[PDB]
Order: C-alpha cells, then structure tokens, then sequence
C-alpha cells in the first residue's frame, strides 16, 4: 500500500503548488479539496484511519465549506488583483521561494540522518483513540471545548451584520 | 493516568474559571447586564486566587501526562489571575462608553486567564500548544473587540495572521521533535540521546519551536507584530497581552527548558544567546524615536522579555534564575499594570470608532497628578532604577547573567538599559510639561485604587523586598 | 581649538551611533503583513541554520 | 495489509466499486454531450454565522465521535468528563440562542 | 515497509510551499488558505510521527491541530468579511495605517 501513499503524495503536492499559483480562488479551494483528500489518502495508506475520516469529515468537510461560504458570499471572484498578476512575476517570485526553498533545503538535511525502522501496518483504530482521548488527555477535550467556544463567541462578535435582510450592498463603513 | 479525587483540589483554579466561564455565559443568555457579568468575573477570579490558597494547603502533584501542579505553577497562576482582575477593572470603565456588546470580552478575558493558567500548569506538549492557543483565541477577539476602528481591526488581522503562522511553526517543530523522540512530555524529549544529544531532527524542532514561541514573547527577528498589536488594541487589552499572555508563556518556555535534557545543549543556548542580546538591543534601539506611548510600551516588552531570556540562558548553571525570573516578573508585571492602567483609565470610556485613541501624555500632571504620579512611577520601574522592584528584578538578571560569565550579555543589559532610560525618563518627565489643550464613577475610582495599590506595591518591594524574595523561593518546582 | 569640546563629541558619539541605528532599524517597522510574514519565514532559516552550523 | 486474501478482495472490490461508479458518471456524461445533434453587493452575515456554527459544533462532534468508541473500556470519569463537555456544550448552544444568533426572522 | 523521512519530507513540502503562498500572495483569504496548508502540513507530520511509534498521541495531536484550524480558521473568515465590509477590498498591503 506504499504506491497509494507515494501516489497520494505526489499528488498532494502537485495540487497545493496549483492551489498557490492560480488566479480564481474558486478553482484553488477546489484543488485544495483535492489536496485535502490526497493527505487524507496518505493518513489511510499509514494506518490512520481515524485522521484521514477526521480530514474528509472536517478539513475537507467543514473548513472549505466555510471558505466557499465566504466566496461565494461577498461575492470575490479575485478581482482588482487578477488584473495585477503580480505573483506571476520574477521580482515577487523569485525571493520568497528561494527563502522557502533554502528552509526546506535545511530542513530536509535535518529529515535525513535520522533513524528509520519504517511505517509499518497495524493501523490505529478510533477506539484507541478515544481510549486515548478520554484517558490521559481529559484537561485536552475541556479545554479544546473552551477552545472552540473562544473561537465561536469571536467570530459571532465580529462576524455579525447588525442590517438586515438577505442581500445588502457594499456601502463604505456600514453608513 | 486515570484522575484521583484528591487531584481534584489541584486542579481547583482551572476548574474555578471554567465554571465561572460558563455562568458568565448563562448570565449574559439570561438578563444581558453588564455590571452583573463583571461582577461575576470578578468574583470568580478571587475565589480562583481563594481556591488557589487551598491548592498551597495541598502538595505539588503530577495529575495526568498533561499537568503537574507546583509552586512554579502556583505563582504564575496567581499572576495570570491578578494580571485578569487588573484587566477586567480596566476595562470596565472603557466598556461603560461601547455600543455594542459589552460582555463578550469579560467571558474571553476569563477564557484567556483560563489558558494561562493551563500554561503556568503545562507539563507536556500539547497542554502547551493548547495553553497558547487558548492565549491567543480570546486575543484575537479582545485586540478586535472595537473592530468598528480602523486600527483595532489592522491589529487584529496582523496579530491573527502572524499568530496562526507561529502556531503553525511550532506545531511542526512539537511534530518534528515527536518523529525524533517518541514522547510529548518535557522531561522524555531527549532521554533516548546520551555525547548524541545535538540531534539534527531534534535541533530543527526545537528551533520551530523557538521560532513560534519568540513569536509570542516578541523576540527578534519575530517581534514586528508587536508595536502595532500594542498600539491598535484598546488599552486593557495592551495591558492583558502585556502582562498575562507573556507571563504564562514565557513560565512555560522556562518549564520546557528546564524538564526537558535539551536545555544542556549548547547549541540551543548559542542561538537564544543571540536572539536576546540582538533582542534587547533591537528593542531598546527602536524605542528610542518613539512619541507613542503603546508603541513604545510594546519595544519595551521586546526588552524586557530580552532580559526574560538572558536570564533564562543561566538556567542549567545559577540555580537560582528561576527565582530571578520570578521577581522580576513579579515587577515586570505590577510596572505594566501600573503603566497600563494609567493609559486606560486616561482612554476611558471608547468615545466611538472616530475619536482619536491618542494617549497625549504630555501635560497629564496638571488634571490628574495621581496617574501621573502612578505613571512616572511605572516609568522608573520599568527603567531599571532603585527604589522599585524593576530594579530588583534588573538586579538579579545581572547576578544570573555574571553568574554564568555571560559576559556579552551582561554587556548588552547594561548598554541597552542605558539606552532604554533616555526614552523612559523622557516620557517620565515629559508627563510633567504644559500641555497645549485638553471621571467620577466608583469604578474608575477602582482602577485608580488598582494603580494606586500597584505604585504602592513597586515602591515597597523596591525598598523592602525580601518578603517577594521569601514567596518566590517558597514556590520551587520539582527539580 | 577647543572652544567646542572634542572629547564630548567622542563621547557622544555613541549617542549619534545609537540614533543613526534606531533610524535604520525603524525601516523594518514599515506596517506590512506581507513584510511580518517574510521576516519570520527569514528568522526561521536562521535559526535553522545556526543550529545546523553549530 | 496485503495478504490475508479476503480482505484484499474486500479492497478490490471497494476500489473497484469506486473507479466504475466514477467511470459510468463519466460515461453518462460523455453519452450526453456526444449524442442528440447540435444546432457591488453581498449575501449577508448569517450564512457565515450558521456555517461557522457547523464547523464549531462539528468539531466539538468529532470529539464525541471518538467517545463513542470508547464510551465502555472507559469508566464513569469517561462519562463525568463527557457530561461537562456536552454541559459547556450545551451552554454555548442555549447562549446562541438566547442572544438570537441561531434564528432567522425573515 | 514506508521510510519516515519520505514522509516527514512530504510534510516539509506542504508546510514549504504554504510558506510560500502566505508569503507571495496579496489576497488575504489566499493568505488563510496557505495558513491552512501550513497546518495541514504540520498536524500530516504529527499524524506520520505517531504513526512511526505505533501510539496514538499523534492523532490526539492532530485533533487538537484540527480544532486549532477551524476556530481560527472561523476567526480569519469573519476578520475577512469585516475587512470587506469597512474597506471594500481584501488587499492586505491597503491596511497598513500603523507604521514604525
């Protein structure tokens, strides 16, 4: 099951380097999708079926349904910067991928040298997870709980309109 | 690790705050009232700071894998609530002049608070990253609470954005340290090394983590976001994020270094050697032009947390920077407080998302001569100059840093805190000019107590401070 | 000659030096996320790198 | 595992069962284009509300989720920290309602 | 039978160009999507990690990582739309106002 993983892999890969140089943010919410299901393909192919379900069930279940939601909610089809196109340009390309290429260049001279006795089967199964979860990890859940009530109480607070009605226009600082 | 019932009494402070949490919350679903909720708050930090006392009754217990409760702990968590206490007190008579919902940001100051007490209380990798998280989520929503400003919400996008980016970094750092050592708890990270302890799987994790916790405590080259988060916050909230957020996650850093094996490479030390002489001379440098006082309020934070980590440098050598870092953060905080506070009380109330939220302290003594007086006093606690506990605090970071024989560093202290006094005295007695142009409520009268009993605490424990000393040293983790 | 004082001056040029340092490293600050952003991916390959040297 | 021989089939069949459901959609589609002959503004802040309220509450789902499993090899402090999770849980949920966040009112 | 560092070097990959996209990239939602890569990237190293060891605290961390990303991820989208709804533009170089 090592050629899925590989294929997941490389695809996954090839689909985020799209996802970063497209010009409409739909289509690259799509290839993120994709991309999300090949890293969920390699959770699978690793013995992590409660990651890979988790991935599609939420990262590619929640999260890209709440970006889509938003697109396609005020309406942003990359306009007023599609025009630019400024990141197909050797003077805004050309640097920060060289210092992400020099980071990943160290960073995988850091991967190798290490000892490997290899990904073996055996996969973990979601009740040892939850063995897991509710064992040694109690304060985890509660305060994951609190977490995302946190994140939710925010972005109600910020995230409301105070108008009203279904459609509104974008009137410069809400009058 | 299952939880024992007598556990239960460690864990009565987090316990505390979460209840109180959730009855803030059913309070503000009921009635919606907002002296109610802040009284709440309130009196669920004090029976946090009670309950806390009774924790002192107990011993100093490992609960699960997550949590080890001690005097380390205990201390800082006393300090995250009070610091929480000073935030809500503040922030009362700024939120008695909001149009919006006004309680919101008592139930994310309780949920903060709640954090850095997780933080005080982390033994283990994922309670950190979970403690700075649950810092970082009620930040996010209290530096964008006036998100009808223009600067509240720059702030809020620059600190979510670089936030999430160092949470990012630090997750593959914790990542890459548990491909290597197959542990989360501190004191496992590099037991399986041993002449093998500077391993490159290891060294880059650790350096992601250093990269995503210098985020946090505003280290360079990672301390761009921090004059703009302190300037385009509201005051209490400069003053929470001040105070608690770096208290709660540099006593982390400290326990991460000191449990873990890691700490004795020198390799890691090298690099936080660099990071805080460049630091504090970044930091006090460019306060140096500064006519803002938030600004310059958050330069002096990369300072200080500059001094933070030269003392943290001696930890595997002195003995004592762990007591060191205890006074003064002790004095790093009540300086704050105090400093802050004047800001806030002067910002009070919000006066709408047009007005100008510009301290101007020039001229402040000729209306209100206590918060100036407070002010002033803050500025020659926070200059490193006697008679206050910043100066004790500056005092045992030199006694750790000589100790050590860190003689750059020691070098960098001084030249940058005779750097850093040019602009403190300048705002201290700029305070007392004329200025060109320019209340009563119990509450405001409150905060002006606060920094009152705060002015009154640095002057005290700057010329009397063995009992800091006494109940700092009291408070000794497990070694 | 020494109507203007010359040892003051040599000895206020680490005052001048402090400034002209302040002056340069405010350029930083120059209010961009974009800017933040590079800066920290930078201070990662530094740090990735003096660890890996040393 | 790849070679336990029944199973295996049990992956055949699944890969399959999902390379032929995607082939006779593609199918379909390509016997409906091939055959027959030729011849500004915004949605609102709700939306985002309700979704958000789907990713939160999904997450703190998924927690239960992995309960659900192992709601019997652990013991009664399983169900004590439980109950005061799906309590905050329920706490938030009565506090977006009693705010008015999870209604409509056309 | 799968090396470590195939996938480790994987993830670096992801967190690599996510970088990248947070970094070259204008428009704050595609800002949030590298973001979201980068912790894609991150919780898939703590997911091959625990898979190495055979223990599932690496799941556990990825839960956490997953619950990370989506509260904060909500907290990005509504500073997203509150940012459109005052400056009527999602360009991240606009807001700038507070310099050194």
């Amino acid at each position: 099951m090592e050629f899925a993983f590989y294929i997941c892999g490389l695809i996954a890969i090839l689909a985020t380097l799209r996802v970063i140089t497209h010009t409409n943010p739909v289509h690259a919410l799509l290839y993120l999708i994709i991309s999300l299901l090949a890293i969920s393909g390699v959770f699978f192919s690793l013995g992590a079926y409660f990651a890979g379900a988790l991935e599609i069930i939420v990262y590619a279940g929640a999260i890209m349904v709440l970006f889509v939601f938003v697109v396609m909610m005020l309406n942003l089809g990359g306009s007023e910067i599609e025009q630019e196109r400024q990141w197909l340009k050797p003077q805004v390309w050309i640097g920060p991928a060289i210092l992400s290429a020099i980071m990943l260049v160290v960073i995988v001279y850091a991967i190798l040298g290490v000892n490997d006795q290899g990904i073996d089967g055996t996969p973990i199964s979601a009740k040892a997870v939850g063995i897991t979860l509710f064992g040694p990890y109690v304060l985890a859940v509660e305060l994951a709980s609190m977490l995302l009530l946190a994140g939710l109480v925010v972005a109600f607070h910020v995230g409301r309109e105070e108008r009203a009605g279904e459609v509104l226009s974008n009137r410069k600082d809400d009058s | 690790m299952t939880i024992t019932p007598q556990n239960l009494i460690a864990l009565l402070p987090l316990l505390i705050v979460g209840l109180t949490v959730v009855v803030v919350m059913l309070s503000i679903a009921w009635r919606r009232n907002h002296f109610l909720n802040a009284t709440l708050s309130v009196i669920g930090l004090n029976a946090a700071l009670v309950s806390l006392w009774f924790v002192g009754q107990a011993g100093a217990m490992d609960v699960t894998p997550l949590m080890r409760v001690d005097g380390f702990a205990m201390l800082y968590t006393g300090l995250v609530l009070l610091a929480s206490l000073a935030t809500c007190t503040f922030a009362y008579p700024w939120l008695e002049g909001y149009n919006d919902n006004k309680d919101e940001f008592y139930l994310l100051v309780l949920i903060a608070a709640l954090g850095g007490i997780l933080l005080a209380n982390a033994n283990h990798l994922a309670s950190l990253f979970l403690g700075i998280e649950l810092i970082s989520l009620p930040l996010f929503g209290l530096v964008g609470y006036a998100f009808r400003q223009k600067r509240s919400l720059e702030a809020s996008i620059k600190y979510t954005i670089l936030s999430a980016a160092a949470s990012s970094f630090l997750l593959f750092g914790m990542a890459l340290v548990y491909a290597q050592s197959g542990d989360l708890s501190f004191v496992a990270l590099g037991k399986n090394l041993g002449g093998m302890l500077n391993e490159p799987l290891l060294l880059a994790g650790f350096g992601l983590m250093i990269v995503g916790l210098g985020f946090k405590l505003s280290l360079v080259p990672f301390h761009l976001w921090t004059p703009d988060v302190y300037q385009g916050a509201p005051a209490p909230v400069s003053t929470f994020l001040a105070t608690a957020s770096k208290i709660a996650i540099f006593g982390v850093v400290m326990r991460l270094f000191l449990y873990a094996p890691v700490g004795d490479s020198e390799a890691i030390r090298v690099v936080l050697a660099i990071i805080a002489f460049a630091s504090i001379i970044f930091g006090n440098l460019m306060a140096l032009s500064q006519t803002n006082i938030k600004r310059l309020l958050g330069y002096s934070s990369i300072s200080h947390l500059g001094y933070l980590l030269v003392a943290l440098i001696a930890l595997q050598t002195g003995e004592m920077s762990m007591e060191a870092v205890g006074v003064y953060l002790a004095g790093y905080l009540f300086s704050s407080l105090g400093a802050f506070g004047v800001v806030s009380l002067m910002s009070s109330p919000y006066r709408g998302p047009d007005a100008d939220s510009l301290f101007s302290y020039r001229g402040l003594f000729w209306h209100r001569p206590i918060l100036a007086a407070v002010m002033t006093v803050m500025m020659l606690s926070l200059a490193g100059i006697p008679m206050t506990l910043g100066f004790i605090g500056k005092f045992y970071v030199l006694a750790v840093g000589v100790q050590a024989h860190l003689w750059w560093l020691v070098g960098a202290v001084v030249v940058g805190s005779a750097i850093g006094l040019y602009y403190y005295l300048r705002v201290a007695v700029s305070l007392y000019l004329h200025a060109p142009e320019q209340p009563s409520n119990w509450q405001y009268s409150a905060g002006g107590i606060v920094v009152l009993i705060s002015a009154l605490l640095v002057l005290v424990l700057g010329v009397w401070p063995q009992p800091l000393i006494s109940i700092v040293r009291l408070a000794m983790p497990l070694m | 000659l020494l109507k203007r004082d010359p040892l003051n001056s040599m000895m206020n040029i680490p005052a001048v030096l402090s400034r002209f340092a302040g002056k340069g490293l405010l350029l930083s600050e120059n209010g961009y996320l974009r800017w933040y952003v590079a800066s920290m991916s930078i201070g990662a390959v530094v740090v990735l790198a003096l660890l890996m040297v040393l | 595992m790849s070679t336990s021989t029944e199973v295996i089939a049990h992956h055949w069949a699944f890969a399959i069962f999902l390379i032929v459901a995607i082939g006779l959609c593609c199918l379909m589609l390509v016997g409906g284009w091939f055959l027959g002959g030729r011849a500004r503004l915004r949605l609102s802040a709700k939306f985002y509300l309700v979704a958000m309220f789907f990713v939160i509450f999904d997450v703190e789902a998924l927690y239960l989720f992995a309960w659900s499993t192992s709601i019997r090899e652990s013991g009664w402090v399983g169900f004590v920290e439980a109950a005061i999770f799906i309590f905050v849980l329920l706490a938030g949920l009565v506090y977006l309602v009693r705010i008015g966040a999870l209604d409509w009112t056309p | 039978m799968i090396p470590l560092q195939h996938g480790l070097i994987l993830a670096a990959i992801l967190f690599v160009l996510g970088l990248t996209g947070l970094v070259i990239r204008r428009n704050l939602l595609f800002m949030l999507i590298g973001l979201e890569i980068m912790i894609n990237a991150s919780a898939l190293a703590f997911v091959v990690a625990g898979s190495y060891w055979g223990q599932t605290d690496g799941q556990v961390m990825y839960i956490l990582a997953i619950s990370l990303a989506a509260a904060e991820a909500s907290i990005g989208l509504a500073l997203l739309l509150q940012l459109h709804r005052r400056r009527q533009n999602l360009n991240i170089d606009s807001v700038s106002e507070m310099r050194g």
